[PDB]
């Protein structure tokens, strides 16, 4: 009873959609968020309604949400935005203000959890045009950012910045046009998953798959379930990635939202359905994996005729966890109080420096 | 499929097991690590594990039961007792 | 084929190598390991989370909780520190 | 082409 799906709790935030979510070892960092509620999305006090320009963190270890009182500039394009973790600093490209498609950004910002600032990238070269739901990733300390509509034409370009001298460059090489989508790798070939445009949803059981050695890309066909078949088509689904495994979770396909969740091995291309449906089905949600292989989910919209959103947070257990993170979760469970002891009595009682930083 | 920890006087042993397994087949595996012949050991003969008690809801691989072990009486040293401290 | 290991108090722990070889810090030692601050009731359930670990991998069925008693909650914890598991 |  530990690859359930878990609702946590312990101000929460309001009800949110389109926002990103990446998390570490300590806390889970959200970015971003829309609702158009007026009374849900704590009416005239949020002055960037209907787009929640708020940057929130959940403490694992405490149960806690807090609203980072961060400095600078926070990015204006607070829906549909791409946000990776390089370290311990968040990399937030692309995304769109309201309404969308009005502005787009092209850029990319930086924030720094530990000094909690904002910066924005100098980056010089060929940058791709203002889009938003592409999707990026950190590969050999470079960036690679794939699709995304610009509004009202689709782009499929494979952009590539190298963080090191920062500079940006086009990857010309075909698969279909499509936002929302996600990205899987291995360190040679990136794995294109899911999406599609607004009036269809592109089907799962093939992926485009570029190659960055043979600067190609390639159709792979992966294999079936037993007896339950390929995901259905999907699109503005969610993607984690673990080791050499990929984890698809959430999305509609246009007429029906999908509360399932599915698994792929990127060696041998097989599919396994998880015995775990969600106690509510969403998409345009958010969801993030630990370095332990928790996996959290946030936000999303619940009904799709009603149009409601939600603001509940599960967690699952994806992996068999280790020992360290078991024991550390039983004890946090058996004596809540160990968060009010300050440092010293920790150590006094024996803790790491690691243990005590991520409790405290 | 059952798992079990032979115990014998401040030996465990962690091994594991189908539910047809016999005793005699126990018997042969610990004769393979410890280097005791079945004939010399008895166990707390043929009867298999289905009939023994040991069905696999109760002895899962995170909390297998116990047998006792003997070459002489049983004698199981326990584990040594958790400590007491403040919650403070 | 299989590891032995021997707790503080001298109690006795056979296991197969391929549960053992779960801890990196096992796997980098190496036969016969002498544990000179392990106790025996952190051992022992050392050793049940390398069966259960090894046996519950890469498994498509739900995965069962792991039984951990308050009271050696914290000496587990350093137990996993240290084995690196 | 909703965004949210």
């Amino acid at each position: 009873q530990l690859n359930r799906f878990v609702q946590l709790s312990g101000r929460p935030p309001p009800a949110r959609s389109g926002h990103r979510c990446v998390a570490d070892n300590t806390n889970l960092y959200v970015f971003g968020g829309y609702n158009p509620d007026y009374d849900e999305s704590g009416g005239p006090d949020n002055e960037d309604y209907p787009l929640f320009r708020e940057l929130w963190r959940y403490h694992f270890a405490t149960g806690v949400w807090h609203q980072m009182g961060t400095d600078g500039y926070m990015p204006r394009e607070l829906a549909s935005m791409s946000l990776v973790l390089h370290g311990n600093n968040l990399l937030v490209f692309g995304g769109t203000g309201i309404p969308f498609g009005e502005s787009n950004g092209n850029d990319v910002h930086v924030c720094n959890v530990k000094y909690k600032r904002w910066a924005l990238l100098s980056c010089r070269g060929k940058k791709p045009s203002r889009i938003y739901g592409q999707a990026m990733a950190i590969i050999n300390g470079s960036l690679y950012v794939f699709g995304g509509t610009t509004g009202y034409i689709y782009s499929t370009d494979l952009h590539k910045l190298d963080l090191n001298t920062r500079e940006w460059t086009q990857l010309k090489p075909l698969p279909e046009e499509r936002y929302r989508h996600e990205i899987a790798h291995d360190g040679q070939r990136i794995y294109i998953l899911g999406g599609g445009t607004s009036w269809t949803a592109y089907s799962l059981n093939k992926i485009h798959a570029y190659n960055l050695e043979t600067n190609a890309w390639e159709e792979i066909a992966t294999k079936p379930h037993e007896k339950i078949g390929f995901p259905a088509a999907r699109r503005c689904h969610s993607c984690v990635q673990i080791k050499n495994d990929v984890f698809i979770c959430g999305g509609y396909n246009g007429e029906v939202i999908l509360g399932d969740i599915w698994k792929l091995n990127l060696q041998t291309f097989q599919w396994v359905k998880l015995p775990a449906t969600m106690p509510e089905p969403v998409y345009f949600h958010c969801a993030a994996v630990t370095p332990a292989g928790c996996m959290y989910i946030h936000g999303g919209v619940v009904n799709i005729h009603e149009n409601k959103r939600t603001g509940s947070l599960f967690k699952i257990w994806l992996v068999v966890p280790s020992l360290l993170e078991l024991a550390w979760e039983k004890l946090l469970a058996a004596f809540p109080n160990l968060a009010n002891l300050s440092r010293t009595q920790l150590l006094h009682l024996g803790l790491t420096q690691g243990l005590i930083e991520r409790l405290k | 499929d059952v798992f079990l920890m032979i115990r014998r006087h401040k030996t465990t042993i962690f091994t594991d097991a189908k539910e047809s397994s016999t005793v005699f087949e126990l018997k042969r595996i610990v004769e393979g690590i410890l280097k005791r012949p079945p004939d010399e050991q008895r166990l707390y003969d043929g009867k298999t594990l289905g009939e023994c008690g040991f069905t696999s809801q109760t002895a899962r691989p995170q909390a297998p039961a116990t047998v006792g072990l003997a070459f002489e009486a049983l004698c199981i040293e326990p584990f040594s007792s958790p400590p007491e401290l403040p919650d403070v | 084929m299989y590891v032995k290991l021997i707790s503080s108090d001298g109690h006795e722990f056979i296991v197969k190598r391929e549960h053992a070889l779960t801890s990196g810090t096992i796997k980098a030692m190496l036969n016969e390991v002498n544990f000179r601050e392990i106790p025996s009731h952190v051992l022992s359930k050392v050793c049940m989370y390398f069966t259960y670990k090894v046996r519950y991998t890469n498994s498509s069925t739900e995965i069962p909780e792991f039984p951990i008693a308050p009271e050696i909650a914290l000496e587990l914890l350093m137990a996993a520190n240290f084995l690196d598991c | 082409l909703r965004g949210g």
